[PDB]
């Protein structure tokens, strides 16, 4: 449901 | 937020989203009180009845947001947590007494048109504004009904007389809580709801025109039920605790 | 806590009012 955030924050 | 409206852009620039890394989902609201500190409700991080005990690495904060689900490129900032602090006498067993936590961010967040801290009250701002009848403001991305909003929702609600709060419920209300909401007669409605917890109840001081966070969205019995009210953490009553943690672990 | 707290860049900082803040002020009787 949420747009994927940049991978850098994971 | 039940029975609110869409936020205006930049209206609540201290609003923080508490976001679960995996799965990707909203956990709770939160608020920015400085460039490296975020305030929320303890129960957003620690609530054993629901098998909830998050560590720093389980969570992100998303600051500067308006849209719930969109990644707001060039607008929001996403931060990782260095440390979580839950009030040592937070009562998750009984009544959510002292429902307050702090989150120190790994790095300073940069302020902008969309990102800006709220004030915490002093003794006098609290004495002055925490009065039955006086309205505060609650914002969050939580359920619109006891579906879900596209953008940040806002509702202004009156602080309620304390015996009225107590006589609405079987839970023991402490001095670290206050309740807010309109009564059944009043016509106007509104309440926080699921996913709004941890967010701010704020008031704009008529004296210095600054927004102060008077409460944290703590609990309700349903959402926007007649004869029922929302309960908020009394932020000024826990400010010695706030100040201790920040004096000790802040830079 | 910060000297600039609680003053919104897009409202107070520009002397602009949001649609419902007067509801709050009117309640501070
Ligand atoms: N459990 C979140 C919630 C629901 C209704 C009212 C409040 Cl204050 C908080
Ligand atoms: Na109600």
């Amino acid at each position: 449901d949420f747009e994927e955030i940049p991978e850098e924050y994971l | 937020i039940v029975e609110g409206s869409d936020a205006e852009i930049g209206m609540s620039p201290w609003q923080v989203m508490l976001f679960r890394k995996s799965p990707q989902e909203l956990l709770c609201g939160a608020s920015l009180i400085s460039d490296r500190w975020v305030l929320t409700a303890a129960h957003c991080l620690l609530y054993p009845p629901w098998d909830k005990n998050f560590t720093e690495n389980d969570l992100l904060v998303r600051i500067g947001k308006h849209s719930r689900t969109r990644y707001e490129r060039n607008i929001e900032k996403i931060s990782m947590l260095e440390k979580i602090y839950i009030h040592p006498r937070y009562n998750w067993r009984e009544n959510l007494d002292r429902d307050i936590a702090l989150m120190k961010l790994k790095k300073p967040v940069a302020f902008s048109d969309y990102i800006h801290p709220v004030c915490l009250p002093d003794r006098e701002t609290a004495a002055s504004l925490l009065q039955a009848g006086y309205k505060g403001r609650v914002t969050g991305w939580g359920n619109l009904k006891e579906g879900q909003p596209s953008v940040l929702q806002v509702v202004n609600l009156p602080i309620v007389e304390r015996p009225v709060c107590k006589d609405s419920t079987r839970i023991r209300i402490t001095d670290n809580m206050f309740c807010a909401g309109y009564k059944p007669d009043e016509g106007k409605r509104g309440d926080a709801c699921e996913g709004d917890s941890g967010g701010p109840f704020v008031m704009k001081s008529p004296f210095n025109n600054r927004w102060y966070q008077m409460g944290i969205v703590s609990w309700g019995e349903g959402c926007d039920r007649d004869g029922k009210y929302g309960f908020y953490t009394h932020v000024f009553r826990l400010k010695k605790w706030i100040q201790k943690v920040i004096d000790q672990f802040g830079e | 806590g910060e000297a600039d707290c609680g003053l919104r860049p897009l409202f107070e900082k520009k002397s602009l009012e949001d649609k419902t803040e007067r509801e709050l002020l009117e309640s501070y009787i």
